[PDB]
């Protein structure tokens, strides 16, 4: 009867920037999906390898829930098998993924009139992530054929960028809140279930 | 959206300010920068101002000359140019340093244009 802590994955007072994203691990505790169900804020809820009309009455080994900002056009690079600078440099689901990907617009929190520039991605990177794979690293991306040393230059790039994010722009170009729930299923006691 | 401006005619050996006034996608906190197109010739860059960690840099022909300089409460960017030369004339941009290799980048300016006669040089 541990109730599993939604509020603060949802709601907590700061969300990362996706290049940094957060991961929270849920376990020991009774998940009602109920809020999640009937928030009317949400305006991506998807869910893999799962219907989301069965989460309350399903249990799992584990379940993390990872969280960050982006902004509206790119909440479609959260799904397995994606690609676009979000999957590639900045986070990464597995090919073979289950669990829900729920998402809002935060327009409100995220935004300040002549823009919020503290909201950053990661614009350029020599590989993709692998899955899960976190990158936080800044060292000078080399874009041309002369080596940095470390400099910025035409083509010597601070491998991350800002959002521009300010309340005029588009809802594509306004911030989203996100929230990513893994379900592990292994093959042992579950310690997340529905009630 | 961007507004450019501080462009003209100038004498060579003259000297001319920039201005740029960015919000949104077009500003970046990470770095800004100068560009111009000569008429027939390909963008190129001019002068870039890191936020942090990172002094500015120059086009080589520019160096010594050019100054680039910022100022985060206003979201502006702005070019100090000495000892202008009939080959500055070009349109001239502002936008984020990374630009040119960001393949989503779609909100170029439309510039200011600087004008240098060589009627006296
Ligand atoms: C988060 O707060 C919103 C209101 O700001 C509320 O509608 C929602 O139920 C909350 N979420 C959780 C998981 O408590």
């Amino acid at each position: 009867t541990n109730l599993c802590p939604f509020g603060e994955v949802f709601n907590a007072t700061r969300f990362a920037s996706v290049y940094a994203w957060n991961r929270k691990r849920i376990s020991n505790c009774v998940a009602d999906y109920s809020v999640l169900y009937n928030s009317a804020s949400f305006s991506t809820f998807k869910c893999y390898g799962v219907s989301p009309t069965k989460l309350n009455d399903l249990c799992f080994t584990n379940v993390y829930a990872d969280s960050f900002v982006i902004r509206g056009d790119e909440v479609r690079q959260i799904a397995p098998g994606q690609t676009g600078k979000i999957a590639d440099y900045n986070y990464k689901l597995p090919d073979d993924f289950t669990g829900c990907v729920i998402a809002w617009n935060s327009n409100n929190l995220d935004s300040k009139v002549g823009g919020n520039y503290n909201y950053l991605y990661r614009l350029f990177r020599k590989s993709n992530l692998k899955p899960f794979e976190r990158d936080i690293s800044t060292e000078i991306y080399q874009a041309g054929s002369t080596p940095c040393n470390g400099v910025e230059g035409f083509n010597c790039y601070f491998p991350l960028q800002s959002y521009g994010f300010q309340p005029t722009n588009g809802v594509g170009y306004q911030p989203y809140r996100v929230v990513v729930l893994s379900f592990e299923l292994l093959h042992a006691p579950a310690t997340v279930c529905g009630p | 959206q961007l507004v450019e401006s501080g462009g003209g005619l100038v004498q060579a050996g003259g000297s001319l300010r920039l201005s740029c006034a960015a919000t949104g996608y077009t500003w970046s906190s990470v770095c800004m920068g100068w560009f111009r197109q000569a008429p027939g010739k390909e963008r190129e860059g001019v002068a870039g101002i890191p936020s942090g960690r990172n002094r500015p840099y120059y086009a080589d022909s520019v160096k010594g000359r050019f100054t680039i300089s910022q100022d985060n409460a206003k979201n502006a960017v702005f070019l100090l140019m000495n000892s202008l030369k009939p080959e500055d004339t070009a349109i001239y941009y502002c936008a984020p340093c990374s630009a040119p290799h960001d393949p989503e980048y779609n909100y170029w300016g439309q510039g200011t244009q600087v004008t240098v006669s060589s009627a006296l040089v």
